[PDB]
């Protein structure tokens, strides 16, 4: 069963690939609609692997070097080993010798095609907690945010080491404990700072004056952040607030890179609204002018965009080079600026919280998910990660997309047409989860070919830990071509990894247009009609979904930006940028479900016509859960009805890591809108069915 | 009395045993009683020349010395509604005018007839024309802005050296134990900046569980961090400064800053107190070199060098300006062990109204005497009295005219002086000229009104006025001349020629001034003839080319002759010559000729001696008046009963090498003593220390340094002195 | 907005006390003291004045006159509430030895109580005539 070995490889490898049966010619390679590309999660939990504590034993060639694996031809006679990259012949090192056929390794089970090793490059360094805090803000917002960094501060290892910023028209780097003054060192909000110029106005496990180790300080720290008040300067009548945001990141950048370069380190940016002052300015600071908007960047009405991005962009480069991650949480009415600084926790691993407020149950949940233990009270998240990929000689890699930047690794794996982060074997990721997701994309240049993943990081216990994930997919039989690869299409995976591909160009610019070119020779090449006529239009079971996907994908708010702030666009397209296929899923095309008296609940379709008064649905928007009550039911047995989305939306309302608003409406309420808005150029759509009859209209046609 | 000529070559001791006393000006009974008082206000020639032929004539300088706002004994405060000033030259109605019709009145320096106002009525018996010094209140016209609070910014240097002095220690010590004694009301407002490196501001507010110190490490771009808890209320923030005083010592006594930024400090210190005003207490221990305002190294002279002072920049003046515009005062307290450029340091104080304050080779251990001459000097300092945002104009009669002014302040339009602060403690000095005959006049005036808001928030005006007659002989010049004015008028003089040339000609100035006034009256009458009036002038003047301002073939550092110098430019008068040409008494057998009036204690009077070694004696002991200090010498032979009666001590050898001070034996030695000393420091605001350090050797010997009449291997003693002038008189 | 803020007696414009902080004042404090020179027992309680960027509010209450300056910017509404909080507090603790003072600045001690005040105004996150001032100097 194709779809049991989809789930069964994504479940055991964290991989979906848009076609698991590859083309063997050249002829099918370059006329190939959906590029070869994967969907993969580097750090997927699953049953309990076991850590290997010994080195992964590399192949003996300079040039290839790849880890030993269950695809490799094994004599246990000889101690040899055949790698089925490169063919080199390998002797078995010494810790080998013993080596037996009725108890082999764990690298060469294919249960453990995936596998984690243990590796000791010497002493674990501690992590590292930079709190960057703004301080124009109301009251009941900053108390609450010193009550989340509390809560934030107690879950730390003793271990780990943690600096205080604070800034608002004025930056302040704390020096903490110095007992009896308790001091801080304060510069100026408007002039940026290099790293060597911060490094020169500042001066066993190591600690600096301002990174102290969370035991010995956790007690100073909780007292100076439950004593923190609000910017001093005043704000005049209509005016905003001076807040430096660009400057407070560039020293907490700044101070990073001359301390504690190339470690695991989380930059944590808490801001209250946009930066006004200095580089990276959002908005000045006349309340008469708003905040630029999607028509304001059109029309060429928003002078600070460009410059402001720029600032930002060199920030997320100077980070992600030293290897350090930029989270940044954003609670303010207005807009904050996350345009402008995307680059700095999209090119890191970092996260991008977004909300109201931070004196709300939205923000509170949402920031505790960040420091979520596993079986061990240990964070899940890593540090400093490093992904090598290793291919066959036939297959190149054109590029990733995703929270990622390239090392700049050139090679015979490396190809000429590019993609997104592309021209290189090696990408750095400063921060992932076990849910963060890369888009690979290849490219073709008994059968079967193969691809290793290899991803070094560090671990939040300060391991350092390497992991090999190595697969294999067949080469198309020549006197069976296009059937094979018709049938081992991933519908699901190929539509985000198009999706990948069309919001890339996107956010670095028609899009519709490509979009819809490739769904229309895909229908031409997989799809069975006759000329000129629309009606015999048919699509196999692997690719009926295709076009429904590609529907609510350029009607999705992530390609159509107007009708949305540009803080929000760019805050969809951060999570979709890096979530695996169920999610991304979700995203593209909401999931709903059906309750009333007749029947339990049902999963129905996304059409007006699923909208009953007599009934309560419950969509699943990946950022918000959705109840809605028809005219009848919005007035025991009427209790299971009106408490039932409630109580489903509870369970999946805790696992997901922006946890998503939730709303409350029903027939005539104003909160009713989301729902009728998901529900329902070439390929010119109104709804499914007109969409569908368009898309026959041109695939029948010339091609 | 004596119109008598004296001969200085046969006299040899014309130094009186008792004080010296200003001259009285030849004035009328009525006129003279009605004077100011000399230490306020006093002229170096008491009968005016008539011409200006006749001024240089004399060769002797014109001008006057100021001691304006002195402690008084008692003030007449005039709170007219009405300030009677003249139309023409605004000089206040003054007791020297002269009343015509009963309602016009003389304008005693302008000659303009003005109109006595309803209000000052007999109007010849108001207060202001019965009292020379008088204290006016300023209405609502005489200031620019409502009066200003007491602001009282100190600034820290905290250096590795300076940590190393232990400076900070006592300063924070004296200011917890002087806090409610500062002058002001609930106004009162108070602030503390320490840098090195890096300018370091503190905040303290009442919401906080301590002080909170602001690091500003852009040294070539200041700012100030915080806009309120910076300058705090006393009075509200009192708990909170005190803690802090208790913690400044202890937080940098591991530090390893050896450079001090104390230029773009000052620029801070400035910012913050720009808004207001005030008081700024600058303590500095060591040369600046960090950012602008860092000064170069040099190397210190020795006996051998030869006499070739001027700052090397003008930072500190430009800064000196910036804070005299906003009424802000500086005061350099300069506690270094090794050269720091005072002559480019001291600008801050200079041209800002300031006073600077010199501790040589400060330290809390070593060094026992700069602690105590530290701790003394702080106690006047904090809590002697205070004027704010202060001008003061010296105005005199049609014909003279002011040219040349001499203290610590900025001088905007000629005859205005900016004094951001005024202390009581500051002297000055002025020199003037005869631009139209006094043919008419036979009387002139002077007078200096003191325009300045007080620590209560009160404008007040402090006016002087001096009145002096007008002579056309040249014997009638002479006989009305003050040699010890004339001293300190050609000591100011001596420092602004030691930097717009050089310390050689000075001292030729300083030597010619004595040549060419007697060499003037020799033409105008064998030995070395001198008029009574000028009988001490060679020696006062010897004494002054042998201070450490002018002396050369001494091992005088350069920090040292700078310091000297400030104190000449900004000393009354008074202690010019009290430490110049010290006091001497001996102190071994004092008896019952004193002023045994004071109700139960003697006093006793000693004779004062000349400063002769000769005159000493190792069978007795001896003590001297510097003025600052009371440095009491012992001799080796000295009698046993001063030993134990005095000293407490059994023997000359076990006698405490560094004795701080005189026991209070229960003996009528120690009784006299006491009673002798304690008249001394009576007579003076800033206490003097008394160390009876001065043994026959105790390698502190400075005491000989002050036998001005003597010589030594670089220096003429006082009757080659007069030998060399004679030769001179009548060449 | 930003601060003046001066208190005078009515009948000769007397200054009681006042509050400044820059870091020009010369010009509007001047203005400032041509209108307590023209304030009598005819003139308005309450009224504004017009000086182009800056506008002048004042009341006068028991022979007091409290005037504020501010840019024109500055809410109307929020600067007569400001007048009011003082003329209460200072009416309170002085109002009784007001005609008897003659120094000029008899209250400066007043400064804190008028700066501690100020502040609750000039900070939006805390919470009549009109007639040219031209003509009435
Ligand atoms: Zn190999
Ligand atoms: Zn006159």
């Amino acid at each position: 069963t194709y779809l049991e070995f989809i789930q069964q490889n994504e479940e055991r490898d964290g991989v979906r690939f848009s076609w698991n049966v590859w083309p063997s010619s050249r002829l099918e390679a370059t006329r190939m609609v959906v590029p070869v590309a994967a969907l993969f999660t580097p750090l997927k939990e699953r049953p309990d692997l076991p850590p290997i504590q010994y080195e992964p034993v590399l192949c003996s060639r300079t040039t290839c070097r790849a880890v030993l694996n269950p695809l490799c031809q094994v004599d246990y006679r000889a101690k040899l080993w055949a790698c089925n990259f490169c063919y080199q012949r390998n002797q078995f090192p010494p810790s080998y010798a013993g080596i037996s056929e009725l108890n082999q390794p764990a690298e060469l089970l294919p249960q453990f095609s995936s596998i984690e090793y243990v590796v000791l490059r010497g002493p674990q360094m501690p992590l590292i907690f930079l709190y960057v805090v703004d301080t124009c803000m109301e009251d009941e917002d900053l108390q609450a945010l010193k009550e989340s960094m509390q809560m934030s501060l107690s879950l730390l290892p003793p271990t780990a080491l943690v600096g205080l910023i604070t800034f608002g028209r004025m930056v302040q780097v704390h020096e903490l404990g110095c007992e009896g003054i308790s001091k801080s060192y304060v510069f100026r909000g408007t002039k940026d700072l290099s790293a060597k110029q911060l490094q020169e106005m500042l001066g066993p496990p190591p600690s600096n004056r301002f990174l102290q180790p969370v035991q010995k300080i956790d007690m100073n720290l909780t007292d100076l952040l439950g004593e923190l008040q609000r910017d001093p300067w005043p704000v005049p009548q209509g005016k905003r607030p001076l807040r430096s945001s660009g400057v407070a990141l560039s020293i907490a950048v700044g101070l990073l890179e001359c301390t504690f370069p190339n470690t695991g380190a989380r930059i944590m940016m808490f801001i209250g609204g946009p930066a006004t002052q200095g580089p990276g300015m959002v908005v000045g600071d006349e309340l008469k002018t708003p905040i630029r908007s999607w028509h304001d960047i059109d029309k060429d009405n928003a002078k600070y965009v460009k410059k402001g991005t720029k600032h930002f962009e060199a920030l997320a480069n100077r980070a992600a080079t030293t290897g350090h991650v930029i989270d940044i949480y954003a609670c303010a009415l207005d807009q904050t600026g996350l345009l402008e600084m995307k680059c700095c926790p999209n090119l890191t691993g970092g996260y991008m919280v977004m909300g109201d407020s931070f004196n709300t149950s939205l923000f509170k949940q949402t920031f505790q998910r960040v420091f979520t233990k596993d079986m061990h009270g240990q964070f899940k998240m890593g540090f400093g990660g490093t992904l090598e990929i290793k291919t066959s000689r036939e297959i190149k890699i054109s590029g990733a997309i995703g929270p990622c930047v390239s090392l700049n690794s050139k090679g015979p794996c490396v190809s000429e047409n590019e993609i997104g982060t592309g021209g290189t074997c090696q990408w750095k990721i400063c921060g992932l989860s076990p849910t963060t997701t890369l888009a690979i994309y290849f490219e073709v240049v008994g059968g079967r070919g193969a691809i290793q993943f290899v991803t070094q990081y560090q671990h939040s216990s300060g391991q350092r830990r390497i992991r090999v994930t190595t697969i294999a997919r067949n080469w198309a039989d020549a006197q069976t071509q296009i059937q094979n690869i018709a049938a081992s299409f991933d519908q699901e995976a190929a539509a985000i990894l198009m999706a990948r591909l069309a919001i890339y160009r996107a956010e670095t610019e028609d899009v519709l247009r490509w979009l819809d070119r490739q769904l229309i020779r895909l229908c031409q090449k997989f799809g069975e009609y006759h000329k000129d006529d629309p009606s015999s239009f048919r699509f196999s079971e692997t690719f009926s979904l295709y076009p429904q996907f590609m529907f609510h994908l350029r009607r999705s708010s992530f390609l159509q930006v107007f009708n949305n702030s540009p803080d929000e666009s760019s805050y969809y397209r951060h999570h979709f940028m890096r979530q695996d296929l169920t999610q991304s899923l979700i995203m593209i095309q909401p999931i709903l479900y059906a309750y009333s008296f007749s029947g339990p609940p049902e999963p129905v379709l996304l059409d007006s016509s699923s909208i009953l008064a007599d009934r309560i649905l419950l969509m699943d928007t990946f950022f918000q859960i959705l109840i809605y009550h028809g005219e009848t039911i919005a007035q025991e047995n009427f209790r299971h009805l009106l408490q039932a989305p409630v109580d489903d939306a509870q369970e999946i309302l805790h696992s997901r890591f922006p946890m998503p608003r939730y709303i409350d409406t029903e027939h005539g309420g104003s909160q009713a809108r989301f729902l009728l808005s998901k529900v329902n150029i070439l390929t010119d759509d109104v709804s499914l069915q007109v969409f569908m009859d368009h898309l026959k209209k041109l695939a029948v046609s010339s091609a | 009395e004596g119109l008598r000529v004296v001969n200085l070559l046969q006299e040899r001791n014309m130094l009186p045993s008792t004080p010296l006393k200003p001259p009285v000006p030849n004035l009328h009974e009525d006129i003279q009683k009605l004077n100011c008082n000399p230490e306020l206000f006093r002229c170096t020639l008491t009968s005016i020349p008539q011409t200006q032929a006749l001024l240089n004539k004399a060769k002797l300088p014109l001008g006057l010395l100021l001691h304006p706002f002195k402690d008084l004994v008692q003030l007449p405060v005039v709170t007219s509604s009405t300030i009677v000033r003249c139309r023409s030259c605004r000089t206040y109605i003054n007791p020297f005018v002269s009343f015509l019709d009963q309602r016009r009145w003389k304008c005693n320096l302008c000659y303009r007839v003005n109109d006595v106002p309803e209000e000052f009525l007999e109007p010849h018996r108001r207060p202001e024309v019965q009292n020379a010094t008088i204290e006016f209140m300023a209405p609502s016209e005489y200031m620019l802005r409502p009066p200003q609070p007491p602001v009282y910014l100190f600034v820290f240097d905290v250096s590795h050296n300076a940590v190393e002095t232990g400076y900070l220690n006592s300063v924070c010590q004296s200011l917890l134990d002087n806090l409610d004694l500062l002058p002001g009301n609930t106004r009162t407002k108070i602030g503390f900046i320490t840098f090195d490196s890096t300018i370091h501001f503190y905040g303290l507010q009442e919401s906080l569980s301590q002080p909170q110190m602001l690091i500003v490490s852009d040294i070539e771009d200041v700012f100030i961090p915080m806009p309120e808890n910076l300058l705090v209320n006393l009075n509200e923030s009192k708990e909170l400064v005190q803690d802090l005083l208790k913690t400044l010592p202890q937080m940098f006594t591991k530090t390893l800053e050896t450079q001090s930024a104390l230029g773009p400090a000052l620029q801070a210190a400035f910012k913050l107190m720009s808004p207001t005003g005030g008081r700024m207490s600058v303590f500095q221990t060591q040369l600046p070199t960090l950012g602008v305002g860092a000064l170069k190294p040099r190397e210190e002279p020795n006996h051998r060098s030869s006499a070739k002072m001027t700052p090397s920049t003008d930072f500190y003046k430009k800064l000196a300006l910036d804070c005299s515009g906003q009424q802000v005062a500086v005061d350099l307290f300069l506690l270094s062990g090794q050269y720091s450029d005072l002559a480019s340091l001291g600008c801050i104080s200079r041209y800002s109204a300031g006073s600077v304050y010199y501790y040589p080779s400060y330290h809390h251990q070593h060094n026992p005497v700069q602690v105590q001459k530290l701790q003394k000097e702080l106690q006047r300092y904090l809590t002697r009295k205070i004027g704010f945002e202060a001008v003061m104009r010296i105005r005199c009669t049609k014909g003279l005219s002011i040219h040349t002014f001499h203290g610590n302040f900025f001088v905007r339009s000629t005859d205005l002086l900016s004094l951001p602060n005024v202390n009581p403690d500051a002297g000055y000095a002025v020199q003037m000229s005869v631009e139209e005959s006094l043919t008419d006049t036979q009387l002139v005036s002077f007078q200096s009104a003191l325009l300045y808001t007080s620590s209560k928030g009160e404008r007040r005006i402090r006016v002087h006025t001096l009145c002096l007659p007008v002579v056309s002989t040249l014997n009638d010049v002479f006989l009305g001349a003050d040699v010890q004015a004339i001293s300190g008028l050609l000591a100011n003089m001596a420092v602004d020629r030691s930097m717009t040339a050089s310390l050689s000609d000075a001292r030729d100035a300083l030597v010619n001034a004595v040549i060419d006034s007697l060499s003037a009256y020799r033409s105008s009458v064998p030995g070395l003839m001198v008029p009574f009036s000028l009988r001490l002038f060679p020696l006062f003047v010897l004494a002054l080319l042998k201070q450490k301002s002018f002396q050369t073939g001494t091992n005088a550092r350069l920090d040292e002759r700078i310091f000297a110098m400030c104190q000449v430019k900004n000393q009354p008068l008074v202690y010019l010559m009290l430490t110049t040409h010290p006091s001497l008494y001996r102190v071994d057998n004092l008896s019952d000729e004193g002023a045994l009036n004071i109700s139960d204690r003697t006093i006793p009077q000693p004779p004062i001696l000349q400063l002769s070694v000769e005159k000493l004696s190792r069978d007795g002991a001896f003590l001297m008046d510097a003025g600052s200090v009371l440095m009491l010498w012992v001799g080796k032979n000295c009698t046993q009963n001063f030993l134990s009666q005095v000293l407490g001590v059994q023997n000359y050898a076990s006698i405490p090498q560094p004795m701080t001070d005189l026991p209070e034996l229960d003996t009528p030695e120690s009784a006299r003593i006491i009673a002798f000393i304690s008249w001394l420091r009576e007579q003076r605001p800033f206490f003097p220390i008394l160390y009876v350090i001065a043994d026959e050797s105790p390698m502190k010997a400075n005491f000989l340094q002050n036998m001005i009449e003597d010589r030594t291997e670089s220096a003429l003693s006082y009757y080659e002195f007069l030998l060399h002038i004679q030769q001179q008189v009548n060449k | 907005m930003v601060l003046l803020t001066m208190i005078a007696r009515v009948a000769d414009g007397l200054p009681l006390a006042a509050s400044m902080q820059e870091d020009d004042l010369q010009q509007y404090q001047s203005q400032a003291k041509q209108l307590f020179r023209k304030l009598n027992e005819q003139s308005p309680t309450r009224c504004t004045l017009e000086a182009g960027a800056m506008t002048f509010h004042y009341i006068i209450e028991q022979g007091v006159c409290y005037l504020v300056l501010c840019e024109a910017a500055f809410p109307k509404k929020l600067a007569f509430a400001y007048l009011e909080d003082l003329h209460s507090e200072f009416d309170e603790q002085h109002g009784k030895k007001v005609p008897t003072v003659s120094r000029p600045y008899s209250f400066i001690e007043f400064d804190t109580f008028i700066q501690k005040t100020k502040k609750l105004y000039i900070d939006s996150r805390a919470r009549i005539m009109v007639a040219n001032i031209e003509e009435v100097l």
